[PDB]
């Protein structure tokens, strides 16, 4: 239940259809900042 | 030119006046075979950090070994076995 008095936290709360814990805003943050084995450069 | 590493058949545009390449650290990267003229890269040998996880020596002297950032293929009792985790 999201009866938060009208406040909408859906953009900061976890998104179940996201990388398993990350909200929309965390996804935006993680997309605005930029094991190599031995056979990946061989 | 002496060195240690793996030689791999590659494809680099070597003009017919060059002999070997150079990495950004001024280290050889690819060489053209003096006889079977082929520009083959020189990659350093398979290296990997090795950390030793251990409980207190007093408690026991059994340890685990973490090979850092290597797939569980390249890697004596702690080299293989049925107790390997990726
Ligand atoms: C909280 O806000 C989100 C978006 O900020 C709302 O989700 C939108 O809902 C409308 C339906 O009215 C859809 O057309 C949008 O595509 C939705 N957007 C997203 C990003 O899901 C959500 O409905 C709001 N919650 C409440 C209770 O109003
Ligand atoms: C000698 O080297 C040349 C490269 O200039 C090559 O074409 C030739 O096959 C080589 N011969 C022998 C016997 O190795
Ligand atoms: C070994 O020493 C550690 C402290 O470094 C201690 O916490 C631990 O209980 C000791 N184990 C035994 C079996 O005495
Ligand atoms: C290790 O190599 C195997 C080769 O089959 C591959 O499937 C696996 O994804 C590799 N491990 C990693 C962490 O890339």
């Amino acid at each position: 239940i999201k009866d938060f008095g009208g406040f909408n936290f859906s953009q900061i709360l976890p998104d179940p259809s996201k990388p398993s814990k990350r909200s929309f805003i965390e996804d935006l943050l993680f997309n605005k900042v930029t094991i190599k084995q031995y056979g990946d450069c061989l | 030119l002496t060195g240690t590493g793996v030689l791999t058949e590659s494809n680099k545009k070597f003009l017919p006046f060059q002999q070997f390449g150079r990495d950004i650290a001024d280290t050889t990267d690819a060489v053209r075979d003096p006889q079977t003229l082929e520009i083959l890269d020189i990659t350093p040998c398979s290296f990997g950090g090795v950390s030793v996880i251990t409980p207190g020596t007093n408690t026991s002297n059994q340890v685990a070994v973490l090979y850092q950032d290597v797939n569980c293929t390249e890697v004596r009792v702690y080299s293989t076995g049925s107790n390997v985790f990726q």
